[PDB]
């Protein structure tokens, strides 16, 4: 497996010893916040650090494209005819204290999220599609009517009844049903308002993974040891230590071999890591998309609808396309990214092989000839005097709300401005400077939307069900440029239709959607990205493969 | 609610 020029796996030529201690770190300039219950945990650092303990007790294995498969802690099966998901927990699925994982532990997850007394921030609208769950969430019902137990609460089976089936239900991260268990017998006497701060969900939890946390140092570290009651393969290692390391100390920590693996390192540090002897640097395709938006209307919050009613030359398809073809994204990436940013051809990242294709063509290749010709034939005629184009007497001038974030954000933005000058479009920064992130978010997400920018950039970390509805639908508040297009609406609906229960049909729907978005050019895909992980040469069985389900049990050391 | 700024 490759990801760009990176290997996804470190094929160590040396055999693993029996035992050993692996030293892992996560790069963060903020402390971790330990919370072992998925529904109550809001810290991405700790979520990753919980991996050896079961990742906050996730149930389901997937393939390398995040589609559910059988063989994890539980299986899930969908029945269209009865509008039901059936979750079957393994017979020997146990908590780390030896107690059984049961149907009730799965239901209890729902309670931690849906009962406001626990204080979860993880309720979503998608959960309202489970029969009876809204009524539980608002306190109208004492129980969740759509969740039943064919073999009772202490059995191993749970059935979840939906109002409507959704084709994304075969993808992990879909949000229509949950994928974790919580130890009800361990936590049942803790007041809901005290659950998040209880020792029992922080320093002294029960877990289901191959390792259990023997010691948690608040904000800093976990000492993991083998979980005797793990259903699967006994781990090779005797222990794993997982610690937070600061950005400023990560490179030195590799130089001194303080950590075997550091996760979450940022793109800027890669050139300092590449050259380190003693490490193999692995790479993987990210669940990420960056894109350019054009401002085309406003958002009507009361009626939950985008209205594409802004006066702007960007209402012209030829203009939107030309501004995309003018950019030099590849050249930019080649200068600055160290192969960690690669030009996007479409809005769905290539890691989703079942939902996209490299055959889809967008704006990944600069084509200034085409950009110029598009503007010509649309009546935007160039000037002798000024280097800029005019139509019905008015100059083609646009405002670019570029933002802070990338290490060369200023330089990249200026480069694009200069490319746009080459096609006779005058582009200026919003208020003559890059926008701060929090300012940018406010500007883009406060209805009805501003009228004082034309072009902006956004970037998203996508869930493993890469839903486009909450980003680009006519009803979506995150449709930042506010386009509203009958063909795109059709395309979006088709992706989530009953016909898309068929994977080949769904792939075709995702592909059409991506083609149509590129042609219409309301938005322009910019970059995909790669993540990297340095790995000490003594580590055996390390891989970034998303389909690798047993890495914590398989991983070892050669000395 | 699935995807995040980042």
């Amino acid at each position: 497996l490759k990801a760009g020029n990176f290997d996804v796996a470190y094929q160590n030529p040396d055999k693993a010893i029996k035992g050993g201690n692996l030293k892992v770190a996560y790069q963060s300039d903020s402390p971790m916040k330990a919370q072992w219950l998925s529904g109550l945990s809001n810290d991405a650092t700790f979520a990753t650090m919980s991996g050896p303990g079961g990742g906050q007790d996730g149930l389901f294995f997937t393939d390398s494209g995040f589609k559910f498969i059988k063989g994890g802690a539980a299986d899930v099966a969908l029945d269209k005819e009865s509008k039901t998901a059936t979750i079957t927990l393994r017979k020997d699925l146990k908590w780390s204290d030896g107690s059984e994982v049961t149907a009730k532990d799965y239901e209890f997850t729902y309670e931690t999220i849906a009962n406001p007394a626990y204080g979860s921030d993880r309720w979503t609208d998608s959960l309202a599609n489970i029969v009876g769950l809204s009524d539980y969430h608002t306190g109208k019902a004492k129980t969740i009517s759509g969740i039943t137990f064919p073999d009772g609460e202490n059995g191993k089976v749970i059935k979840v009844q939906f109002k409507e089936m959704k084709p994304g239900m075969t993808q992990s991260g879909n949000g229509y049903f949950l994928e974790t268990v919580a130890p009800y017998q361990y936590l049942k006497d803790v007041a809901p308002k005290d659950l998040a701060s209880s020792p029992k969900t922080t320093t002294k939890p029960l877990v289901t993974g191959p390792f259990k946390p023997e010691n948690v140092v608040a904000g800093e570290s976990i000492k993991y040891v083998p979980n005797p009651y793990y259903w699967g393969e006994k781990p090779k290692l005797n222990s794993i230590t997982y610690e937070v390391v600061s950005t400023a100390k990560s490179v030195a920590a590799l130089s001194s071999s303080k950590y075997d693996i550091i996760n979450g390192m940022v793109s800027s540090q890669y050139k300092q890591v590449k050259n380190l002897k003693g490490y193999k640097v692995l790479g993987q395709q990210a669940m990420y998309i960056s894109l350019m938006y054009y401002n085309l209307g406003h958002y009507d919050a009361k009626n939950s609808i985008n209205v594409q009613d802004r006066k702007t030359p960007l209402q012209d398809q030829n203009v939107r396309q030309a501004i995309g073809y003018a950019r030099n994204v590849a050249e930019v990436d080649n200068k600055f990214s160290n192969g960690l940013s690669t030009p996007a051809n479409s809005l769905i990242p290539p890691i989703f092989k079942q939902f996209t294709s490299s055959s889809v063509k967008g704006y990944e290749k600069q084509d200034l000839d085409k950009a110029n010709k598009l503007l010509d034939e649309d009546g935007w005629k160039l000037n002798k005097s000024t280097g800029y184009r005019e139509k019905d007497g008015k100059e083609l001038s646009l405002v670019y709300a570029a933002r802070v974030g990338d290490a060369n954000a200023e330089t990249i933005a200026q480069n694009y401005i200069q490319q746009w000058k080459k096609i006779g479009v005058k582009v200026s920064l919003y208020n003559g400077k890059l926008m701060e992130f929090n300012s940018w978010v406010d500007h883009m997400t406060t209805p009805p939307g501003a009228n004082d920018w034309d072009i902006t950039d956004g970037s998203w970390s996508l869930a493993s069900e890469p839903s486009q509805q909450d980003l680009f639908s006519a009803a979506a508040p995150y449709n930042f440029g506010h386009f509203n297009d009958s063909e795109i609406t059709k395309d979006l609906n088709d992706i989530d239709s009953a016909k898309s229960e068929n994977p080949t049909y769904r792939k075709a729907a995702f592909v059409k959607y991506q083609e149509d978005m590129n042609k219409k050019a309301y938005v322009i895909p910019t970059n995909f990205m790669l993540n990297y992980t340095p790995v000490n040469k003594r580590v055996v069985g390390m891989t970034l493969d998303y389909g690798a389900m047993n890495t914590w049990s398989e991983i070892g050391v050669s000395s | 609610a699935a995807s995040a700024s980042a």
